[PDB]
C-alpha cells in the first residue's frame, strides 16, 4: 500500500495497481485532522467538534469548523480549513441557486450529491489537487425527514446514522455504535456527542480543546442552530463526570 | 524534494510544501504586535531599515476608516492584499452606505487567498496580516496566513523572533480588555520590545502605531507622533 | 504538465533549435528530390518511394503538387506535413490572386509559407 | 418607449471670498407637478477644504455623489494626502465625459478654498466642461441668480462704483436674497435654503427658510 | 421590463412613535382589468425592515426572491451584524439605477419602511434609482390624493401614535378606493416596531355613498 | 431598387450540342454611362461560363470569390469542374450571406466536361438554383427579356440559329430598357469552340 | 531540475525575484544623494569600447520634469518600466491637474512586481521578473526626495544610495561622508569620488553621467562642460 | 384562445379549447392546448404557439431531468417555477400566458398561473386566453368552494362554451383533463356535447 | 406555392405545385417542392425558396447522419423536432413552411410545420398561398382511411384548386405516396396546364443579326 515513483504527483495519473494516490494523500491530511462527529437521531441531527486550540491568544469560537450552509443545513468540517471554507462556499452557492431556480429549500441529498460531483471534479485532472477535507451536512424537514450525509475529498457521498471523521475515526465510531439514536432525541444526544468527543480526545498528545456543538431538527422549526451555552456547559459537564469511570 | 515545487501535490504525509514554504515568508519579515482592550483595537509594528541611511519600511496601511492593518511579509502581496480589502470596503460602502463588518472582509480574504491554493503554476500570498477594525460587535484583531486560514484574535504576534512578543501576550491577556488607550498601546510596544536583544530598544526612528476605536478613526504614527507613547514606559532589563 | 513538455521552441546551450535539426534527420531518411534550372524551363525529378507491386496510381503524382497555375513544388519528408503545407500554399496563392488580380510571385509564397514554419519554430510549443 | 432621465428640480449657487467659500441650495426635491420632499439639500460635503453642489435628475445626483466620495477615498490611499479642490474638478471634469455618450443629468458647481487659502468656485456642464469663477449659479433658477450677482459683486454697468471685495456677511445676505427672489418666479426652487460656509475654521452649516408654494 | 403588464397602484407609508406602518392594495390589475384580487404587494425583508411595491408584480417578485436570498445568506453567517433599513434602501438604490442605466429598468415604485436603533426609517425608491428620505411616502395616484393629506397632518403634528398614523392611513386607502380607478377595497397594513415585522390579513374600507342621492338639488 | 442602381441585363440559352450567353455592355450609375465595355460574363473554365446582373460590385466580387473557390476546387480535384457542382457552389456562396446578400442574379451555362451535354441555369441573390432547358434570365430588363425570349426560341437550335436568336432577344429587349444596352456581347460555345462577338446596338 | 516561476524556497521566498536580485550586481553602479538643496544621480557608463558613441548610454532618465530615474543591471527591462511611469504621471496630470509625488510613481513602478507567471495568465503577461534596479530622484511638495526599488517591488526612501556591482563599497563610503545637511555641490562631489573610487577606468567627462533636480529647477542632465568643471575639483 | 383550470380536493381539472388561428383563418380547428410535463404535471397553453410549444418542450426537458436527479415525483410549483422563470427572464421576446396544473404528493391539487409578465401565483381557479375576457362574470358568479371533481368538469365545461361561444379566436371542441392520484382521465366534447344556451328570439 | 398532406389507410400522400414566382412574373414553370428528408420521410416546401432549399437539405443531411449512427429507419418527430427547433431559433426569419409527412416504426405521420417553429400534427394539413383553396377540397372531400388511388385524388384535387384559384401557384402537380413499403414519388403526376402552340415563325435566319467583331477560339 506505498508506491510513489512519479504515479504519485498528480490526480490525472493512475498507479499501476490502479490507484490515484493524491486524493489518497488528501484524505490522509484529513485523518491528521482532529476528529469531528455528527449523528442522526429521530428528530434531528447533531453535530459535535473537537476543536483543537493552538494559542491562548485566540478568541473563543475562533476558526469554527462548524458552517452554516443553509438556513436548514448544517455543515461539520474536517482536515485542511482554508479548503473546508471554500467547500461551504461552494455548498452555499449551490443551495442559493437551487432556492433561485426551483422555488423551495434544498433537499439534503440533492445538496450533498451536487458539492460531491463538484469536489470529484478535482480528483480528475493535474492542474487542479484534490480538497484536503472531508465533511459532513445535516439537515431535518417534516416531509423529507432527519438526514446526515458525508464527502471525502474523492468526491464519495453517504448517507449516515451516525459518523465522524478526523484522528479517531474508528475510536469514535465504537463509541457512536454504543448509542441508539434511531430512539433516541437531539436533546438526550447532545450529552452522548460531548461525551464521545471528550472520550475520543487525548490529552496527553493534544492539548487544550474547546468543544463545538450543532442543532438541527425539530426542536428548531428545522433551523440548523448553534447549541446554547446552557446546553453546552450541561453536555461538557455530563461528559467531564463521565471521564471518571 | 519530489513535492516541493507545485501547490497542487500533496505530499504522502498529507501536506503541502509549498504552502509552508509560503508560511515561513512571514518569519522573513520584522515583527509586529495587535491588542485589543474593549474600545479600542492597537496595531505596533517594528519597522526596519536596510543601512542607516535608508528610511525604515512602512508596515502599517490603512484600509477604510474603521479598519487598518500591519503586514509580515513580501510587500509586494501586501500591496495586493491591501488594496483588494480597500476594493471590498469601498464596495459595501458604495452599496449599503455602511461599513463592512471586519469578519466578513476577513472571510473574503480567506476566499480569495484560497484559490490559489488549489491551482496548478499558481502561488499563495506570501505575507501575514494582522487586522485591526471596530465596528458594531466592538474592536477586532485577525490574522491571516499564507495558508488562507484566518482567526479571531485577543492578542498576537507575527514575524521574526515574534515568539517573545507572543509569550508576553499571553500573560497580559486578563489585563488587556479593561486598559485604557494608553495602558494597551504600553502592553503592545512592550510585547513588541520583547523581540529585541538588550543592546537595542524601542526608538521613535523604528516604531509604528496604529490607532482604531469607538471614539477614534484608523491613524497612523510614524515619527514624532510616537513620543507620547514611548515616552511612559519603564527601563525594562536585562 | 510542466514535466510532459518536451519544449520544442527551445534554444539549445549551444545556441541551436534541436527539433529543427531532428527534422532535417527526418528528411534526410526521405525519398531523394531535385530540382534544375534551364533557360527554357524547369524542372523537378524525385525518387519514389509509394512503390509497391499492389499500389493503384489513381493520381497525376505522389511527391508533385500544383501550387498555381505559374506554378509547382515537390516535397520530402514526412507525407502528411506536406499536404498540410502545399494546401497552405494554394490557399495563400488564392489569396494573393483574389487581393491584386494577379498570380503570386513565386518568393513571395515561398516566403509566406516559410514565416509560419519558423512562427512554428518559434513559439507554440 | 422608456426615458432613463425626469427632471427633479433643485436650484445652486457658489460664491468666492478672499478667505472664505459659499455652497448653497434650496431643498425642495420634485417630479412633474409634485413635491417628493422638502427636506433634500443638494449641498455634499467633500472634504474640510471643499463643498459640492449637484442639481438635475437625483438618480445621477445620488450616484455621481456616491462614485466622487469613493474615489477621494482612492486617492487618499494613493496619495496619503487628501485631494485638493482643483484637482477634485479636474477628475469631477474626466468623470463627467466618461459618460460623454450617455451622460449624467446633474449640473454641478464646486466651492471651496485652494492651497493658498483662497476661495474658489468652478463651474461644470453636464459632460466635464468646467471652469474657474468667482460666484455662478446652476439648475432651475439659475437664469435668475446670475444677472444680479453680475451686477452686485462683479460690479458690471455700474458707473463710478467702488471695488469693495466681498464680505461673507454681504455674501450671505446676498445669497439669502436672491433665493428668496427666486423662489417667487421659479416653481422648482422653494422649501428651504441650505447654505454652507467654507473657512479656515472648517464648514459651517446654516437654514433659511423660503416659500411652500 | 420595457412594458409592464400585471401592475399594482398606491402604496402608503407614514412614521410614527415608535415605529413605521405602510398601506397597500391586494390587486394585480391587467389593464383595465383587475385580474388578481388577491396577491401581497408587502415583503418582510428581516426583522427592522420592510418593503411595499407599485408597478410591475412580476419584477416585484424578482426583487423578492433576490432580497430574500441576500437576507438569508446574512442570517447563515450569524456574525453579529445585520441590514439596517437604511442599508437595503442604499442596496435597492443601487439596483434600480443599475437597471436603468442598462436600459432595462425594473418597472417598480417602491417605499421602504422600518424600525432599527429606535429611529423610524422610510425610504422612496425610482424605476430611475431617484432615491430619498421623508416622514410620508405615497406612490402612484397616492402621491396626488394621500400625500397631501399626510403632508397636512404631519405639518400640524410631527410626531404620531400608531393608532393615528393607521387611522390617516385607513382614511386615505378610502380617498384612493373613491378616486383611483385602478385600486381595489381590499387592502394590507405591515408595521415595524421594536416587536419586530407585523403583517395584517385582508382589510376593507368601509365606504358612504349618500352623494348619490344629490342629482337634483 | 439597389439592382436598378447600375442596371444592366445577362441571358442564357439552350442549343442543340451547344450553348450561348449573353449580356450588354454598360456600366453605368443610376442615370449616367460610365463604360462602355464592363465585362458581365466571366469563364470559370473552358467550356464554362457565368454572367452576373446587378449591383457591379457584387457582380465584380462574386465572380472573384468565386474564382477563388473553383480555383481551389480544381486543385484540390484532378480534374475541371461539373456544371451542376459550380451551381451549388455558387448557391452556397449567395447563402451564407444569407441576411446580408449580394446584390447580384448569376446564370450559369456550360457544356459537361465529361459529356458534352449543355446546361443553363439561374440564381437567386441568395442562391436559390433554376436549372431549364430553354432559357434564363436576369436583369432590370428581365421581363422583355422573359417576352423575347417565350416566343423566339426552338428546342434543337444549330450554333448559328441559337445565335439569331439569343441576339434578338437580347437587342430586342435591352432596347427597351434605358439603364440596359450599349452593346450586347455573346459567346456561343460548343465542343470544338468558342465563338465571341460583340453585336451591333442602339448607343443612348 | 526545473520549477515554476512561482515556486518557493523553504526559506520563503521566490527562486526567480532572488536569481534577479543576484542580476542586478552584474550591472553598472549608480549613486543617488538626497539633500535639501536637491537629489543628484551619478553612474557610470561602461563603455566596452571606443567605437561606440557613449552620448548612446543612458542609465538616467527623465520621468517628468520634477522626477529623475537611474538604473541599473538589464537595461532593456528597465526601458519597460520607465515608460510606464513616464504614462502613469502624464495619466495623473490628465486626470488631477497636477503633479505625482514621487513616492506615488515609485509606488506605481513597483505595482509592476511580481506581475508575472505562467498558467492562469493573459497571453501577453510578464514570464519572469524585472533584473533591474531603480533609483527616483525628484522634488515634490514634501521637497527632494529619494527612493530606491529592487525586483521584490519593495521600494524604500533613502538619504544616500548606491546600487549595482560597488553595491556595499560605495554604500560604505556613503555612510562616511553623508550628513542630513550638505549642500549639493557636496553630494555631486562625494558621488563623483566614490564613484572614481568604485570604477575600474579612470572617471572622465565621457564615462559617467550626473543629473540633478532641485526645488527651483527642473531636471538637469549634466552636460560635457559641467561633467569637467565638476570634475575638475577631484 | 381560452384556457382553464380549477382545483378539488384531490386533484385538479383542466380545460381548452381547441381554435388555432393566424390572422382570421383558422389553421387548426382542432388544437391541442393542453400539454403534458411530466405524469401528473400538465399546462395550459396560450398566446404564441412557437413560444408556448417551444417553452413547453424546454420545461418538459429540465423537469425530466431534475425529477430523474432528485428521485421523486416532481412538485407541480416547481413546474410552474421552471415556466415562470423561463417566461420572465424572457418576457420580451415571449407572448405566452400559461398555466401549470396538476398533482402532487406533497400538496395535492394544484393550479397556478404564468400570464404575460412572467409572474407566478397560485390560485383556487384560473382561467386565460383571447376568451377569458368573456366569461370573468360567468366565473365569478359560479364558483362555489369545495367542488367535486364532476362538478369542476361541468364547470370548466359550460365556461369554456360560453367564452368559445362569444370569443372568435375561441372554437372547435371543447378538451378535458382530469388529474388526480389515480392518473390522467382525457376527454373530448364535441358538437352536441358542448353545452349550449338560450339565444334571445323576440 | 401551394403544397398539401393527407393521411390515408396505408401512408402518405403528399402535394404540391410546380410554380416559382418572382414578383408578379413567373420564373420557374418546373420547380420540386416535394423535398427527400430520409427514404421514409419527404417534406413539402412553401415560402422563400432557398430557405426552403437550404433548410430542407440540412435537416436531411443531419437525419443522415442519424440514422447512420443509430443503425435504424428515421422517426418522423426527430425531423419535425429538428426543423420546428432550428425555425424556431430564428424567429420566423427563415422563410420555410413546411408539410412533413413519412412512415415510421410507429406509422403514418404528418406534421406542418410553420416558418415561427411551431408544429401541427393533423390527418390533413395545407400550405403556402393557396392553402385556403386545397384546405376546402380538404374540409369538403376528406374521410378517415382512405384508399392510395382515393387519397392520391384527393390531394391532386387540392392542388389543383390551389393551381387555378391562387395566382402563387401554377403548372403541373407534383405527388409523393408513402407507404409501409413503397415510395411512389411521381414526378409529373398531372400536367392540367399547358402552353398554346405558336401560330407564327419568328425563326431569324442566319445573317439577319449584325455583328461588329467575332473571334473563335478553338478548344480541345
Ligand atoms: C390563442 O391564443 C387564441 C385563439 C387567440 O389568439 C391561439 C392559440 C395558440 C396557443 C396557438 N393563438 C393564435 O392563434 C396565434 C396568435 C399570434 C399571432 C402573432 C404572434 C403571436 C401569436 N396564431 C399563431 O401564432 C400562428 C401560428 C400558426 C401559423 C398556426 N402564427 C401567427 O399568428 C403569425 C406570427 C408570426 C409573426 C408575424 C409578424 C412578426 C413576428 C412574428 N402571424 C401572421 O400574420 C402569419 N402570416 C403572415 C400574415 O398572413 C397570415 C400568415
Ligand atoms: C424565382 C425563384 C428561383 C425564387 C424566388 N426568389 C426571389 O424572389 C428572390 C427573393 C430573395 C429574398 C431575399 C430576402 C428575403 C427573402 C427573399 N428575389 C430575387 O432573387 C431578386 N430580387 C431582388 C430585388 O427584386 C425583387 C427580387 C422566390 O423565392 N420565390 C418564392 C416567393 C417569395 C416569398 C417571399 C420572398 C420572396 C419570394 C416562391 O416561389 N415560393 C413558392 C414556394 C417554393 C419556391 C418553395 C410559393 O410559395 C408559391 C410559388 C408562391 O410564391
Amino acid at each position: 500500500s506505498s508506491i510513489g515513483t512519479g504515479y504519485d504527483l498528480s490526480a490525472s495519473t493512475f498507479s499501476p495497481d490502479g490507484r490515484v494516490f493524491q486524493v489518497e494523500y488528501a484524505m490522509k491530511a484529513v485523518e491528521n485532522s482532529s476528529t469531528a462527529i455528527g449523528i442522526r437521531c429521530k428528530d434531528g441531527v447533531v453535530f459535535g467538534v473537537e476543536k483543537l486550540v493552538l494559542s491562548k491568544l485566540y478568541e473563543e469560537g475562533s476558526n469554527k469548523r462548524l458552517f452554516n450552509v443553509d438556513r436548514h443545513v448544517g455543515m461539520a468540517v474536517a482536515g485542511l480549513l482554508a479548503d473546508a471554507r471554500s467547500l461551504a462556499d461552494i455548498a452555499r452557492e449551490e443551495a442559493s441557486n437551487f432556492r433561485s431556480n426551483f422555488g423551495y429549500n434544498i433537499p439534503l441529498k440533492h445538496l450533498a450529491d451536487r458539492v460531491a460531483m463538484y469536489v470529484h471534479a478535482y480528483t480528475l485532472y493535474s492542474a487542479v489537487r484534490p480538497f484536503g477535507c472531508s465533511f459532513m451536512l445535516g439537515s431535518y424537514s417534516v416531509n423529507d425527514g432527519a438526514q446526515l450525509y458525508m464527502i471525502d475529498p474523492s468526491g464519495v457521498s453517504y448517507g449516515y446514522w451516525g459518523c465522524a471523521i478526523g484522528k479517531a475515526r474508528q475510536a469514535a465510531k465504537t463509541e457512536i455504535e454504543k448509542l441508539q439514536m434511531k430512539e433516541m432525541t437531539c436533546r438526550d444526544i447532545v450529552k452522548e456527542v460531548a461525551k464521545i468527543i471528550y472520550i475520543v480526545h487525548d490529552e496527553v498528545k493534544d492539548k487544550a480543546f474547546e468543544l463545538e456543538l450543532s442543532w438541527v431538527g425539530e426542536l428548531t422549526n428545522g433551523r440548523h442552530e448553534i447549541v446554547p451555552k446552557d446546553i453546552r456547559e450541561e453536555a461538557e459537564k455530563y461528559a467531564k463526570e463521565s471521564l471518571k469511570e | 524534494n519530489q513535492y516541493d515545487n507545485d501547490v497542487t501535490v500533496w505530499s504522502p504525509q498529507g501536506r503541502i510544501h509549498q504552502i509552508e514554504y509560503a508560511m515561513e515568508a512571514v518569519k522573513q519579515g520584522s515583527a509586529t504586535v495587535g491588542l485589543k482592550s474593549k474600545t479600542h483595537a492597537v496595531l505596533v509594528a517594528l519597522k526596519r531599515a536596510q543601512s542607516e541611511l535608508a528610511a525604515h519600511q512602512k508596515k502599517i496601511l490603512h484600509v477604510d476608516n474603521h479598519i487598518g492593518i500591519s503586514i509580515a511579509g513580501l510587500t509586494a502581496d501586501a500591496r495586493l492584499l491591501c488594496n483588494f480589502m480597500r476594493q471590498e470596503c469601498l464596495d459595501s460602502r458604495f452599496v449599503f452606505d455602511r461599513p463592512l463588518p471586519v469578519s466578513r472582509l476577513v472571510s473574503l480574504i480567506g476566499s480569495k487567498t484560497q484559490i490559489p491554493t488549489q491551482r496548478y503554476g499558481r502561488r499563495p500570498y506570501g505575507v501575514g496580516l494582522l487586522i485591526a477594525g471596530y465596528d458594531d460587535m466592538g474592536p477586532h484583531i485577525f490574522q491571516t496566513c499564507p495558508s488562507a486560514n484566518y482567526f479571531d484574535c485577543r492578542a498576537m504576534s507575527i514575524g521574526a523572533r515574534s515568539q517573545s512578543a507572543r509569550t508576553y501576550l499571553e500573560r497580559h491577556m486578563s489585563e488587556f480588555m479593561e486598559c485604557n488607550l494608553n495602558e494597551l498601546v504600553k502592553h503592545g510596544l512592550r510585547a513588541l520590545r520583547e523581540t529585541l536583544p538588550a543592546e537595542q530598544d524601542l526608538t521613535t526612528k523604528n516604531v509604528s502605531i496604529g490607532i482604531v476605536g469607538k471614539d477614534l478613526e484608523f491613524t497612523i504614527y510614524d515619527d514624532d507622533d510616537v513620543s507620547p507613547f514611548l515616552e511612559g514606559l519603564e527601563e525594562r532589563p536585562q | 504538465s510542466r514535466r510532459y513538455d518536451s519544449r520544442t521552441t527551445i534554444f539549445s546551450p549551444e545556441g541551436r533549435l534541436y527539433q529543427v535539426e531532428y527534422a532535417m534527420e527526418a528528411i534526410g531518411h526521405a525519398g531523394t528530390c531535385l530540382g534544375i534550372l534551364a533557360n527554357d524551363g524547369v524542372l523537378l525529378a524525385a525518387e519514389r518511394r509509394n512503390i509497391h507491386k499492389l499500389l493503384d496510381e489513381v493520381f497525376f503524382s505522389e511527391k508533385i503538387y500544383k501550387l498555381n497555375e505559374d506554378m509547382a513544388c515537390s516535397v520530402a519528408g514526412i507525407t502528411s506535413d506536406a499536404n498540410v503545407l502545399t494546401n497552405e500554399l494554394r490557399l495563400i496563392a488564392q489569396r494573393y490572386l483574389l487581393q491584386y488580380q494577379e498570380p503570386i510571385p513565386c518568393e513571395q509564397l515561398v516566403t509566406a509559407l516559410c514565416d509560419i514554419k519558423q512562427a512554428y519554430t518559434q513559439f507554440g510549443g | 418607449r422608456f426615458s432613463p432621465y425626469v427632471f427633479n428640480g433643485g436650484t445652486i449657487l457658489a460664491i468666492a471670498g478672499e478667505d472664505f467659500a459659499i455652497v448653497a441650495s434650496d431643498t425642495r426635491l420634485s417630479e412633474g407637478f409634485s413635491i417628493h420632499t422638502r427636506d433634500s439639500p443638494k449641498c455634499y460635503k467633500l472634504t474640510d477644504k471643499t463643498v459640492i453642489g449637484c442639481s438635475g435628475f437625483h438618480g445621477d445626483c445620488l450616484t455621481l455623489t456616491k462614485i466622487i466620495e469613493a474615489r477621494l477615498k482612492m486617492y487618499k490611499h494613493s496619495n496619503n494626502k487628501a485631494m485638493t479642490t482643483g484637482a477634485i474638478a479636474a477628475m469631477l471634469s474626466t468623470i463627467l465625459y466618461s459618460r460623454r455618450f450617455f451622460p449624467y443629468y446633474v449640473y454641478n458647481i464646486i466651492g471651496g478654498l485652494d492651497e493658498e487659502g483662497k476661495g474658489a468656485v468652478y463651474s461644470f456642464d453636464p459632460v466635464g466642461s468646467y471652469q474657474r469663477d468667482s460666484f455662478k449659479a446652476g439648475g432651475s433658477a439659475s437664469a435668475m441668480l446670475q444677472p444680479l450677482l453680475d451686477n452686485q459683486v462683479g460690479f458690471k454697468n455700474m458707473q463710478n462704483v467702488e471695488h469693495v471685495p466681498l464680505s461673507l456677511d454681504r455674501a450671505m445676505r446676498l445669497v439669502k436674497d436672491v433665493f428668496i427672489s427666486a423662489a417667487e418666479r421659479d416653481v422648482y426652487t422653494g422649501d428651504a435654503l441650505r447654505i454652507c460656509i467654507v473657512t479656515k475654521e472648517g464648514i459651517r452649516e446654516e437654514t433659511v427658510s423660503l416659500r411652500k408654494d | 421590463t420595457q412594458n409592464p403588464m400585471v401592475t399594482g397602484t398606491s402604496v402608503l407609508g407614514v412614521k410614527f412613535e415608535g415605529g413605521v406602518v405602510i398601506a397597500a392594495d391586494m390587486l394585480g390589475s391587467y389593464g383595465s382589468l383587475a385580474r388578481f384580487r388577491n396577491i401581497s404587494r408587502i415583503m418582510r425583508v428581516n426583522n427592522s425592515t420592510m418593503l411595499g411595491a407599485s408597478g410591475d408584480y412580476a419584477d416585484f417578485q424578482y426583487l423578492k426572491q433576490v432580497l430574500g436570498q441576500m437576507v438569508i445568506d446574512e442570517e447563515l453567517l450569524g456574525d453579529g451584524h445585520s441590514y439596517s433599513p437604511r442599508a437595503i434602501h442604499s442596496w435597492l438604490t443601487r439596483a434600480m439605477y443599475s437597471r436603468r442605466s442598462k436600459m432595462n429598468p425594473l418597472w417598480n415604485t417602491m417605499v421602504i419602511g422600518g424600525y432599527a436603533d429606535g429611529e423610524s426609517f422610510l425610504g422612496y425608491v425610482d424605476m430611475l434609482g431617484v432615491a430619498y428620505e421623508a416622514p410620508s411616502l405615497a406612490t402612484g395616484y397616492g402621491a396626488y390624493l394621500a400625500q397631501p393629506l399626510l403632508r397636512e397632518v404631519l405639518e400640524k403634528q410631527p410626531v404620531l401614535s400608531q393608532t393615528e398614523a393607521r387611522d390617516l392611513v385607513e382614511r386615505c386607502m378610502r380617498v384612493l378606493y373613491y378616486r383611483d380607478a385602478r385600486s381595489y377595497n381590499r387592502f394590507q397594513i405591515a408595521t415595524v416596531t421594536e416587536k419586530g415585522v407585523e403583517i395584517e390579513g385582508p382589510l376593507s374600507t368601509e365606504t358612504n355613498w349618500d352623494i348619490a342621492h344629490m342629482i337634483s338639488g | 431598387s439597389i439592382m436598378s442602381y447600375n442596371g444592366g441585363a445577362v441571358m442564357a440559352m439552350k442549343g442543340k450540342n451547344c450553348v450561348a450567353i449573353a449580356a450588354d455592355r454598360r456600366f453605368g450609375i443610376q442615370a449616367q454611362m460610365v463604360t462602355t465595355d464592363f465585362q458581365k460574363i466571366f469563364p470559370m473554365g473552358d467550356r464554362l461560363y457565368i454572367g452576373l446582373a446587378g449591383l457591379a460590385t457584387d457582380v465584380q466580387t462574386v465572380a472573384q470569390r468565386l474564382k477563388f473557390r473553383l480555383n481551389l476546387y480544381e486543385l484540390k480535384e484532378g480534374r475541371q469542374i461539373k456544371p451542376y457542382t459550380l451551381m451549388s457552389m455558387v448557391a452556397n456562396l449567395l447563402y451564407e450571406k444569407r441576411f446580408g446578400p449580394y446584390y447580384t442574379e448569376p446564370v450559369i451555362a456550360g457544356l459537361d466536361p465529361k459529356t458534352f451535354k449543355p446546361f443553363i441555369c439561374s440564381l437567386d441573390l441568395i442562391g436559390c438554383p433554376m436549372v431549364t432547358d430553354d432559357f434564363v434570365v436576369s436583369g432590370t430588363c428581365a421581363e422583355q427579356m422573359y417576352g423575347m425570349c417565350e416566343s423566339l426560341w426552338e428546342p434543337n437550335m444549330d450554333p448559328d440559329h441559337l445565335f439569331e436568336t439569343i441576339s434578338q432577344a437580347m437587342l430586342n429587349a435591352v432596347d427597351r430598357d434605358a439603364v440596359s444596352g450599349m452593346g450586347v456581347i455573346v459567346h456561343i460555345i460548343e465542343k470544338d469552340k468558342i465563338t465571341t462577338r460583340t453585336l451591333k446596338a442602339r448607343m443612348d | 531540475y526545473d520549477r515554476g516561476v512561482n515556486t518557493f524556497s523553504p526559506e520563503g521566498r521566490l527562486f526567480q525575484v532572488e536569481y534577479a536580485i543576484e542580476a542586478i550586481k552584474l550591472g553598472s553602479t549608480a549613486i543617488g544623494i538626497q539633500t535639501s538643496e536637491g537629489v543628484c544621480l551619478a553612474v557610470e557608463k561602461r563603455i566596452t569600447s571606443p567605437l561606440m558613441e557613449p552620448s548612446s548610454i543612458e542609465k538616467i532618465v527623465e520621468i517628468d520634469a520634477h522626477i529623475g530615474c537611474a538604473m541599473s543591471g538589464l537595461i532593456a527591462d528597465a526601458k519597460t518600466l520607465i515608460d510606464k511611469a513616464r504614462v502613469e504621471t502624464q495619466n495623473h496630470w490628465f486626470t488631477y491637474n497636477e503633479t505625482m509625488t514621487v513616492e506615488s510613481v515609485t509606488q506605481a513602478v513597483s505595482n509592476l512586481a511580481l506581475q508575472f507567471g505562467e498558467e492562469d495568465a493573459d497571453p501577453g503577461a510578464m514570464s519572469r521578473p524585472f533584473g533591474v534596479a531603480l533609483l527616483f530622484g525628484g522634488v515634490d511638495e514634501k521637497g527632494p526626495q529619494l527612493f530606491h526599488m529592487d525586483p521584490s517591488g519593495t521600494f524604500v526612501q533613502c538619504d544616500a544610495r548606491a546600487i549595482g556591482s560597488a553595491s556595499e563599497g560605495a554604500q560604505s563610503s556613503l555612510q562616511e561622508v553623508y550628513h542630513k545637511s550638505m549642500t549639493l555641490k557636496e553630494a555631486i562631489k562625494s558621488s563623483l569620488i566614490i564613484l572614481k573610487q568604485v570604477m575600474e577606468e579612470k572617471l572622465n567627462a565621457t564615462n559617467i553621467e550626473l543629473a540633478t533636480v532641485q526645488p527651483g529647477q527642473n531636471f538637469h542632465m549634466f552636460t560635457k562642460e559641467e561633467l569637467e568643471e565638476v570634475i575638475k575639483d577631484i | 384562445t381560452t384556457i382553464m383550470a380549477v382545483q378539488f380536493d384531490g386533484g385538479v381539472v383542466l380545460g381548452a379549447d381547441s381554435r388555432t388561428t393566424t390572422g382570421s383563418y383558422i389553421a387548426n380547428r382542432v388544437t391541442d392546448k393542453l400539454t403534458p410535463i411530466h405524469d401528473r404535471i400538465f399546462c395550459c397553453r396560450s398566446g404564441s404557439a412557437a413560444d408556448t410549444q417551444a417553452v413547453a418542450d424546454a420545461v418538459t426537458y429540465q423537469l425530466g431531468f431534475h425529477s430523474i436527479e432528485l428521485n421523486e415525483p416532481p412538485l407541480v410549483h416547481t413546474a410552474a417555477s421552471l415556466f415562470k422563470e423561463m417566461c420572465y427572464r424572457y418576457r420580451e421576446d415571449l407572448m405566452a400566458g400559461i398555466i401549470i396544473a396538476g398533482w402532487d404528493p406533497q400538496e395535492g391539487g394544484q393550479v397556478y398561473s404564468v400570464p404575460m409578465g412572467g409572474m407566478m401565483v397560485r390560485q383556487s381557479f384560473a382561467i386565460g386566453g383571447s376568451g377569458s375576457s368573456y366569461i370573468y362574470g360567468y366565473v365569478d358568479a359560479t364558483y362555489r368552494e369545495g367542488m367535486t371533481k364532476e362538478e369542476c368538469l361541468q364547470f370548466t365545461a359550460n365556461a369554456l362554451a360560453l367564452a368559445m361561444e362569444r370569443d372568435g379566436s375561441s372554437g372547435g371542441v371543447i378538451r378535458l383533463a382530469a388529474i388526480a392520484e389515480s392518473g390522467v382521465e382525457r376527454q373530448v366534447l364535441l358538437g352536441d356535447q358542448i353545452p349550449k344556451f338560450a339565444v334571445a328570439t323576440l | 406555392t401551394t403544397i398539401a398532406g393527407v393521411v390515408y389507410k396505408d401512408g402518405i400522400v403528399l402535394g404540391a405545385d410546380t410554380r416559382a414566382t418572382e414578383g408578379m412574373v413567373v420564373a420557374d414553370k418546373n420547380c420540386s417542392k416535394i423535398h427527400f428528408i430520409s427514404p421514409n420521410i419527404y417534406c413539402c416546401g412553401a415560402g422563400t425558396a432557398a430557405d426552403t432549399d437550404m433548410t430542407t437539405q440540412l435537416i436531411s443531411s443531419n437525419l443522415e447522419l442519424h440514422s447512420l449512427s443509430t443503425g435504424r429507419l428515421p422517426r418522423v418527430v426527430t425531423a419535425n423536432r429538428m426543423l420546428k427547433q432550428m425555425l424556431f431559433r430564428y424567429q420566423g426569419y427563415i422563410g420555410a413552411a413546411l408539410v412533413l409527412g413519412g412512415v415510421d416504426v410507429t406509422g403514418p405521420h404528418l406534421y406542418s410545420i410553420y416558418p415561427h417553429g411551431s408544429t401541427d400534427k393533423l390527418p390533413y394539413v395545407t400550405m403556402g398561398s393557396g392553402s385556403l383553396a386545397a384546405m376546402a377540397v380538404f374540409e369538403d372531400k376528406f374521410r378517415p382511411d382512405m384508399e392510395e388511388e382515393e387519397a392520391k385524388n384527393l390531394v391532386s384535387e387540392a392542388i389543383a384548386a390551389g393551381i387555378f384559384n391562387d395566382l402563387g401557384s401554377g403548372s403541373n402537380i407534383d405527388l409523393c405516396v408513402i407507404s409501409k413499403n413503397k415510395l411512389d414519388f411521381l414526378r409529373p403526376y398531372t400536367v392540367p396546364n399547358k402552353k398554346g402552340t405558336r401560330l407564327g415563325r419568328y425563326r431569324c435566319e442566319k445573317g439577319t443579326t449584325a455583328v461588329l467583331t467575332e473571334k473563335i477560339t478553338p478548344l480541345e
